[PDB]
């Protein structure tokens, strides 16, 4: 009956696994050599990553 | 339609605007031909008169 | 339309379009040098296997870029394009 | 230079709107400058 | 016909002078 | 008559404006597409800026 006002906190744990961002057009596992990896845009041009 | 008729006619010569009229304006290097003209409480009059200067101020009438 | 291309030749055509457009658009090179650069970067087995068709396509694109730049740019930039009859 | 497709396609450098437009739309826009301004839509390239 | 002109398109873009103390403008 | 010795200070105010450094050969505005912008040394190859 006598319960103070409540504020909700939410958090998660995900241990032992490493997050992954696959270099694929649709984030899938369509192949070991993802299509974006072999796309002609990256075939013969220099790029820099930030 | 020759597309001509549709124009205000000012004299038997349908008035059609200049051909080279389509347009570009980005940032620097280009600007237009009509432009910006633009203690306390003591004297008064020159001041009333100047407020009145906020109307058409130059030309290209 | 009595000559129409084989899927392998269509793959080659799309690759040529992509490579030439990429070189011509991001490196600013001349169209002739763009065509030359595309050629080399090809898989040698497929390049030798399809030497005649690739050679003919390269010559056709070369003379098109030399003569009619608008047609060359249109044919190098628009997918769903096919070589017109008489190119054979 | 003399060949860069992206510019010519996006009117960064090339013909002006008085020319590349089909010369019937030019006539129409030229006719109705007074009441229905049309020349503001398209773009013209300026090259140093 | 030099073509060092600034160009507003396919189209490229009087020597004049004179204003004494009095003369119209 | 009894003025003290003086030291001058100079500064300027310029607001509602952007310092501009046009990428041109002679800093002038001869068009939207600057001459240096379409020059071969910059149109052809790639560069890095600091």
């Amino acid at each position: 009956k006598t319960a103070v006002d409540s504020i909700t906190q939410k958090k998660f744990l995900c241990d032992r696994t490493l997050w992954r961002i696959p270099f694929s057009s649709n984030f899938m596992s369509m192949g070991a050599l993802t299509d974006l990896g072999q796309n002609l845009l990256y075939a013969n041009s220099a790029h820099a990553l930030d | 339609i020759n597309f001509a008729s549709l124009a205000p006619r000012h004299g038997s010569r349908p008035f059609m605007g200049n051909w080279q009229d389509i347009g570009t304006s980005n940032m620097s290097g280009g600007a237009f031909s009509w432009g910006s003209l633009w203690k306390a409480w003591n004297s008064s009059t020159g001041q009333m008169l100047r407020d009145k200067l906020k109307e058409q101020n130059f030309q290209q009438k | 339309s009595l000559h129409s291309l084989n899927s392998e030749e269509e793959r080659i055509l799309r690759y040529v379009q992509q490579s030439v457009s990429l070189n011509l658009m991001r490196d600013g090179v001349t169209p002739s040098v763009a065509l030359d650069m595309t050629a080399r970067n090809m898989e040698p087995g497929m390049y030798a296997s399809n030497r005649p068709f690739i050679n003919r396509l390269m010559d056709y694109l070369h003379r098109a870029a030399a003569v009619n730049p608008e047609y060359f740019t249109n044919a190098i930039l628009n997918p769903h394009w096919l070589p017109p009859p008489g190119f054979y | 230079p003399s060949m860069m497709p992206q510019w010519s396609y996006m009117h960064i450098s090339g013909q002006d709107a008085s020319e590349y437009l089909s010369p019937g739309l030019v006539q129409f826009a030229r006719a109705t400058e007074t009441y229905f301004s049309l020349n503001n839509k398209f773009r013209n390239p300026t090259v140093a």
